Protein backbone atom coordinates (compact mmCIF):
# COMPACT_ATOMS: atom_id res chain seq x y z
CA UNK A 1 0.00 0.00 0.00
CA UNK A 2 1.15 3.57 -0.82
CA UNK A 3 0.52 7.35 -0.39
CA UNK A 4 -1.41 7.29 -3.69
CA UNK A 5 -3.81 4.59 -2.37
CA UNK A 6 -4.43 6.61 0.82
CA UNK A 7 -5.15 9.74 -1.27
CA UNK A 8 -7.56 7.69 -3.43
CA UNK A 9 -9.36 6.54 -0.27
CA UNK A 10 -9.92 10.11 0.95
CA UNK A 11 -10.94 11.42 -2.50
CA UNK A 12 -13.48 8.57 -2.99
CA UNK A 13 -14.75 9.58 0.51
CA UNK A 14 -14.05 6.00 1.65
CA UNK A 15 -12.48 7.42 4.80
CA UNK A 16 -15.35 9.11 6.66
CA UNK A 17 -13.78 9.19 10.14
CA UNK A 18 -10.15 10.34 10.11
CA UNK A 19 -8.32 10.49 13.44
CA UNK A 20 -5.16 12.62 13.48
CA UNK A 21 -2.20 12.65 15.89
CA UNK A 22 0.13 15.69 15.73
CA UNK A 23 3.24 16.86 17.63
CA UNK A 24 5.93 19.57 17.53
CA UNK A 25 6.93 18.90 13.87
CA UNK A 26 3.76 20.56 12.51
CA UNK A 27 4.40 23.84 14.38
CA UNK A 28 8.15 24.32 13.72
CA UNK A 29 7.39 25.76 10.18
CA UNK A 30 5.45 28.51 11.99
CA UNK A 31 8.59 29.26 14.05
CA UNK A 32 7.74 27.51 17.33
CA UNK A 33 10.71 25.70 19.02
CA UNK A 34 10.92 22.00 20.18
CA UNK A 35 17.35 32.68 24.46
CA UNK A 36 16.42 30.59 27.56
CA UNK A 37 18.33 29.44 30.69
CA UNK A 38 17.41 25.75 30.16
CA UNK A 39 19.95 23.06 31.29
CA UNK A 40 18.40 20.80 28.60
CA UNK A 41 15.28 21.46 26.50
CA UNK A 42 12.75 19.13 28.28
CA UNK A 43 13.22 21.06 31.59
CA UNK A 44 10.72 23.69 30.35
CA UNK A 45 7.92 21.16 31.12
CA UNK A 46 9.50 19.81 34.33
CA UNK A 47 8.25 20.75 37.82
CA UNK A 48 11.54 20.62 39.79
CA UNK A 49 13.06 23.07 37.26
CA UNK A 50 9.87 25.19 37.03
CA UNK A 51 9.83 25.80 40.80
CA UNK A 52 13.59 26.56 40.79
CA UNK A 53 13.20 29.01 37.85
CA UNK A 54 9.73 29.72 36.32
CA UNK A 55 10.98 32.43 33.92
CA UNK A 56 12.00 30.30 30.89
CA UNK A 57 8.49 28.71 30.84
CA UNK A 58 6.81 32.15 31.15
CA UNK A 59 9.02 33.40 28.27
CA UNK A 60 7.39 30.68 26.13
CA UNK A 61 3.90 31.54 27.48
CA UNK A 62 4.42 35.19 26.35
CA UNK A 63 5.62 33.88 22.96
CA UNK A 64 2.77 31.36 22.51
CA UNK A 65 -0.12 33.82 23.16
CA UNK A 66 -2.41 34.47 20.08
CA UNK A 67 -1.07 36.68 17.27
CA UNK A 68 2.69 36.01 17.25
CA UNK A 69 2.46 32.81 15.21
CA UNK A 70 0.33 31.75 12.25
CA UNK A 71 -0.96 28.28 11.34
CA UNK A 72 0.94 26.71 8.42
CA UNK A 73 0.00 24.38 5.51
CA UNK A 74 -0.25 21.38 7.91
CA UNK A 75 -2.95 22.98 10.08
CA UNK A 76 -4.89 24.27 7.07
CA UNK A 77 -4.81 20.78 5.54
CA UNK A 78 -6.52 19.46 8.71
CA UNK A 79 -9.01 22.35 8.38
CA UNK A 80 -9.83 21.05 4.85
CA UNK A 81 -10.29 17.60 6.35
CA UNK A 82 -12.91 19.05 8.75
CA UNK A 83 -14.59 21.28 6.10
CA UNK A 84 -15.18 18.24 3.86
CA UNK A 85 -16.69 16.46 6.90
CA UNK A 86 -13.85 13.93 7.27
CA UNK A 87 -12.18 14.67 10.61
CA UNK A 88 -13.41 12.51 13.53
CA UNK A 89 -11.00 14.11 16.05
CA UNK A 90 -7.64 15.83 16.15
CA UNK A 91 -5.27 14.80 18.96
CA UNK A 92 -2.47 17.23 19.60
CA UNK A 93 0.63 17.40 21.83
CA UNK A 94 1.08 21.07 21.00
CA UNK A 95 0.27 23.90 23.38
CA UNK A 96 0.38 26.69 20.76
CA UNK A 97 -3.37 26.81 19.99
CA UNK A 98 -2.81 26.88 16.20
CA UNK A 99 -5.43 24.21 15.51
CA UNK A 100 -8.12 26.51 16.98
CA UNK A 101 -6.85 29.46 14.89
CA UNK A 102 -6.83 27.41 11.66
CA UNK A 103 -10.57 26.82 12.16
CA UNK A 104 -10.81 23.42 13.89
CA UNK A 105 -13.61 23.74 16.52
CA UNK A 106 -13.04 22.81 20.22
CA UNK A 107 -15.30 19.75 19.85
CA UNK A 108 -13.04 18.23 17.15
CA UNK A 109 -9.95 18.78 19.31
CA UNK A 110 -8.15 17.06 22.16
CA UNK A 111 -5.40 19.32 23.50
CA UNK A 112 -3.76 16.32 25.18
CA UNK A 113 -0.91 18.23 26.90
CA UNK A 114 -3.09 21.04 28.21
CA UNK A 115 -3.82 24.65 27.44
CA UNK A 116 -3.08 28.29 28.36
CA UNK A 117 -6.85 28.98 28.49
CA UNK A 118 -6.80 28.49 32.27
CA UNK A 119 -4.33 28.27 35.18
CA UNK A 120 -3.97 26.96 38.73
CA UNK A 121 -2.14 28.31 41.75
CA UNK A 122 0.58 25.71 42.38
CA UNK A 123 0.09 26.16 46.15
CA UNK A 124 -3.61 26.53 47.17
CA UNK A 125 -4.91 25.11 43.84
CA UNK A 126 -7.33 27.93 43.08
CA UNK A 127 -8.41 28.00 39.37
CA UNK A 128 -7.79 31.07 37.16
CA UNK A 129 -8.96 32.15 33.72
CA UNK A 130 -5.87 32.28 31.42
CA UNK A 131 -6.59 35.94 30.65
CA UNK A 132 -6.31 36.80 34.40
CA UNK A 133 -2.53 36.37 34.18
CA UNK A 134 -2.04 37.85 30.68
CA UNK A 135 -0.89 41.30 31.86
CA UNK A 136 1.73 39.74 34.22
CA UNK A 137 3.14 37.31 31.62
CA UNK A 138 3.29 40.13 29.02
CA UNK A 139 5.04 42.39 31.54
CA UNK A 140 7.82 39.75 32.16
CA UNK A 141 6.40 39.17 35.70
CA UNK A 142 5.80 35.74 37.31
CA UNK A 143 2.01 35.44 38.05
CA UNK A 144 1.21 35.11 41.74
CA UNK A 145 -1.91 34.00 43.61
CA UNK A 146 -4.12 36.84 45.02
CA UNK A 147 -4.90 34.55 47.98
CA UNK A 148 -1.49 32.96 48.84
CA UNK A 149 1.33 34.44 46.63
CA UNK A 150 2.14 31.00 45.11
CA UNK A 151 3.19 30.90 41.44
CA UNK A 152 0.16 30.69 39.14
CA UNK A 153 1.02 27.98 36.57
CA UNK A 154 -1.02 27.65 33.31
CA UNK A 155 -2.78 24.28 32.87
CA UNK A 156 -0.01 22.78 30.74
CA UNK A 157 0.75 19.13 31.47
CA UNK A 158 4.25 18.87 32.94
CA UNK A 159 6.20 15.61 33.07
CA UNK A 160 4.79 13.25 35.69
CA UNK A 161 1.36 14.92 35.67
CA UNK A 162 -1.88 13.27 34.50
CA UNK A 163 -3.27 14.35 31.13
CA UNK A 164 -6.64 16.15 31.07
CA UNK A 165 -9.65 13.82 31.34
CA UNK A 166 -10.82 14.88 27.85
CA UNK A 167 -8.05 12.47 26.71
CA UNK A 168 -10.58 9.68 27.49
CA UNK A 169 -12.37 10.55 24.22
CA UNK A 170 -9.69 8.30 22.65
CA UNK A 171 -11.55 5.21 23.95
CA UNK A 172 -14.43 5.96 21.54
CA UNK A 173 -12.59 7.82 18.73
CA UNK A 174 -9.76 5.34 17.97
CA UNK A 175 -11.89 2.14 17.68
CA UNK A 176 -14.19 4.18 15.42
CA UNK A 177 -11.43 5.46 13.06
CA UNK A 178 -11.28 4.36 9.42
CA UNK A 179 -7.92 6.11 8.88
CA UNK A 180 -5.16 7.28 11.22
CA UNK A 181 -2.94 10.24 10.39
CA UNK A 182 0.24 10.69 12.36
CA UNK A 183 1.86 14.00 11.40
CA UNK A 184 4.98 15.67 12.78
CA UNK A 185 5.80 13.70 15.93
CA UNK A 186 8.55 11.27 16.96
CA UNK A 187 6.12 9.46 19.33
CA UNK A 188 8.44 9.86 22.32
CA UNK A 189 5.97 11.08 24.94
CA UNK A 190 3.60 8.67 26.73
CA UNK A 191 0.77 8.01 26.99
CA UNK A 192 0.06 9.90 23.72
CA UNK A 193 2.45 7.77 21.61
CA UNK A 194 0.54 4.58 22.51
CA UNK A 195 -2.63 5.70 20.70
CA UNK A 196 -1.21 4.50 17.32
CA UNK A 197 -1.84 0.93 18.50
CA UNK A 198 -5.50 1.66 19.39
CA UNK A 199 -6.92 1.75 15.85
CA UNK A 200 -8.17 -1.57 14.40
CA UNK A 201 -5.70 -3.90 12.61
CA UNK A 202 -7.38 -3.37 9.19
CA UNK A 203 -6.94 0.45 9.46
CA UNK A 204 -4.49 2.48 7.28
CA UNK A 205 -1.92 4.46 9.30
CA UNK A 206 -0.16 7.37 7.54
CA UNK A 207 3.03 8.77 9.06
CA UNK A 208 4.05 12.12 7.54
CA UNK A 209 7.23 12.68 9.54
CA UNK A 210 11.03 13.32 9.39
CA UNK A 211 11.87 9.67 10.33
CA UNK A 212 10.38 6.16 10.82
CA UNK A 213 9.12 6.41 14.39
CA UNK A 214 7.14 4.43 16.97
CA UNK A 215 5.15 1.25 16.12
CA UNK A 216 5.62 1.76 12.36
CA UNK A 217 9.33 0.98 12.77
CA UNK A 218 9.06 -1.75 15.43
CA UNK A 219 5.97 -3.82 14.58
CA UNK A 220 4.59 -2.59 11.21
CA UNK A 221 1.13 -3.60 9.95
CA UNK A 222 0.40 -4.23 6.24
CA UNK A 223 -1.73 -1.10 5.78
CA UNK A 224 0.88 1.29 7.33
CA UNK A 225 2.38 3.89 4.97
CA UNK A 226 5.31 6.25 5.73
CA UNK A 227 5.97 9.44 3.75
CA UNK A 228 9.33 10.25 5.32
CA UNK A 229 11.05 13.63 4.97
CA UNK A 230 9.99 17.22 5.79
CA UNK A 231 6.42 17.40 7.10
CA UNK A 232 5.29 20.40 4.95
CA UNK A 233 6.69 18.69 1.82
CA UNK A 234 4.89 15.42 2.71
CA UNK A 235 1.58 17.24 3.33
CA UNK A 236 1.74 19.12 -0.03
CA UNK A 237 2.47 15.82 -1.84
CA UNK A 238 -0.74 14.36 -0.36
CA UNK A 239 -2.68 17.60 -1.10
CA UNK A 240 -1.44 17.39 -4.72
CA UNK A 241 -2.37 13.69 -4.96
CA UNK A 242 -5.88 14.69 -3.78
CA UNK A 243 -6.46 17.68 -6.06
CA UNK A 244 -6.75 20.21 -3.23
CA UNK A 245 -3.66 22.38 -4.05
CA UNK A 246 -5.77 25.17 -5.55
CA UNK A 247 -8.40 25.01 -2.77
CA UNK A 248 -5.57 25.04 -0.18
CA UNK A 249 -3.77 28.06 -1.66
CA UNK A 250 -7.15 29.86 -1.85
CA UNK A 251 -7.70 29.03 1.86
CA UNK A 252 -4.15 29.94 3.02
CA UNK A 253 -3.83 33.51 1.64
CA UNK A 254 -7.53 34.06 2.40
CA UNK A 255 -6.77 33.43 6.09
CA UNK A 256 -4.09 36.17 6.21
CA UNK A 257 -5.70 39.55 7.08
CA UNK B 1 1.46 10.48 33.85
CA UNK B 2 3.31 12.31 31.04
CA UNK B 3 6.62 10.46 30.50
CA UNK B 4 9.39 10.07 27.90
CA UNK B 5 10.10 6.52 26.62
CA UNK B 6 13.88 6.72 27.34
C1 LIG C 1 -15.93 8.57 31.14
C2 LIG C 1 -16.07 9.15 29.73
C3 LIG C 1 -15.65 8.06 28.76
C4 LIG C 1 -16.85 7.39 28.12
C5 LIG C 1 -16.38 6.35 27.08
C6 LIG C 1 -17.13 5.01 27.08
C7 LIG C 1 -18.46 5.20 26.35
C8 LIG C 1 -16.28 3.99 26.32
C9 LIG C 1 -17.34 4.42 28.48
C10 LIG C 1 -15.30 10.49 29.54
C11 LIG C 1 -15.09 10.97 28.10
C12 LIG C 1 -14.70 12.44 28.23
C13 LIG C 1 -15.45 12.96 29.46
C14 LIG C 1 -14.99 14.28 30.18
C15 LIG C 1 -14.16 15.29 29.36
C16 LIG C 1 -14.14 16.66 30.07
O1 LIG C 1 -13.23 17.56 29.44
S1 LIG C 1 -13.75 18.69 28.57
O2 LIG C 1 -14.29 18.18 27.35
O3 LIG C 1 -12.52 19.69 28.20
O4 LIG C 1 -14.80 19.38 29.29
C17 LIG C 1 -13.69 16.55 31.54
C18 LIG C 1 -13.41 17.90 32.23
C19 LIG C 1 -12.72 17.69 33.58
O5 LIG C 1 -11.42 17.13 33.39
S2 LIG C 1 -10.12 17.87 33.72
O6 LIG C 1 -9.02 16.95 33.60
O7 LIG C 1 -9.91 18.96 32.81
O8 LIG C 1 -10.15 18.42 35.25
C20 LIG C 1 -13.49 16.71 34.49
O9 LIG C 1 -14.61 17.34 35.13
S3 LIG C 1 -14.44 18.07 36.48
O10 LIG C 1 -14.04 17.12 37.48
O11 LIG C 1 -15.70 18.64 36.87
O12 LIG C 1 -13.34 19.25 36.33
C21 LIG C 1 -13.93 15.42 33.78
C22 LIG C 1 -14.55 15.56 32.37
C23 LIG C 1 -16.01 16.03 32.51
C24 LIG C 1 -14.44 14.19 31.64
C25 LIG C 1 -15.00 13.02 32.45
C26 LIG C 1 -14.94 11.73 31.64
C27 LIG C 1 -15.76 11.74 30.34
C28 LIG C 1 -17.27 11.78 30.62
ZN1 LIG D 1 -3.01 30.23 45.87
Amino acid sequence: LSLQDVAELIRARACQRVVVMVGAGISTPSGIPDQYDLPYPEAIFELPFFFHNPKPFFTLAKELYPGNYKPNVTHYFLRLLHDKGLLLRLYTQNIDGLERVSGIPASKLVEAHGTFASATCTVCQRPFPGEDIRADVMADRVPRCPVCTGVVKPDIVFFGEPLPQRFLLHVVDFPMADLLLILGTSLEVEPFASLTEAVRSSVPRLLINRDLVGPLAWHPRSRDVAQLGDVVHGVESLVELLGWTEEMRDLVQRETG
Amino acid sequence: GKVMRR
